């Protein structure tokens, strides 16, 4: 989810947005 | 822009950035 | 707990606290 | 709703709980 | 409502938000 | 103290709570 | 050092970032 | 008191430091 | 990504997320 | 400046990128 | 004052509060 | 650089100011 690939991996801002409603 | 490691607090202000007036959820256990 | 006058980021700070492992959805209008 | 709420006027964490998943 | 780590400045922040108009005390020595 | 409840340790907000005035 | 303008919670974190270990009191009015 | 003046106005760092345990 | 309403350290948060490590500068009128 | 505009107006994560060395 | 380790984003913040309308950079890689 | 005097080490904040413009 998105703490594996934002916290634990490294995400950018767009895959951030993958978050975003 | 970057990629880094964005955790707790950090990651969920950082969706708010993102996100903004789309909102967003934060979903930590998947 | 106090009554809270949040904006911007500190709500979504407020709800990374309040929901921990649960995580929450921020759905600000349009 | 409650991002309006919490800044325009005042909101609890009670309230913010109910935005929990 | 949840337990987590909460450190540093989030730690504060969290007092903050918890005490608010109360007030806190935040004193890492004991 | 807090830093060993809440940091080093997890607190509830109720247990951060023990530290307002 | 400049002179501040801290609202809220940014003033926790000036708190917590001047007082360090020492920790501090935050005391609002009312 | 503090928590007013540095938002009502302002305030320097040095007066923060009186707030320190 | 959305447009932001960004004030005081809000901004250089945000620059912060932006820039990642090739950093930043901050430069404010006055 | 970029810094007035994003707190009285608004400002692009774009414009904000141009702050980045 | 205090010595304390300051990362990432609570580092620039800091930066933001020691430095504020003089401005600063955040230069990581030096 | 200001990473390795303040986070990788510990600073004081008037070390911090060495970063200011
Ligand atoms: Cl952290
Ligand atoms: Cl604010
Ligand atoms: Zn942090
Ligand atoms: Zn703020």
């Amino acid at each position: 989810g998105i703490v594996e690939q934002c916290c634990t991996s490294i995400c950018s801002l767009y895959q951030l947005e993958n978050y975003c409603n | 822009f970057v990629n880094q490691h964005l955790c707790g607090s950090h990651l969920v202000e950082a969706l708010y950035l993102v996100c903004g007036e789309r909102g967003f959820f934060y979903t930590p256990k998947t």
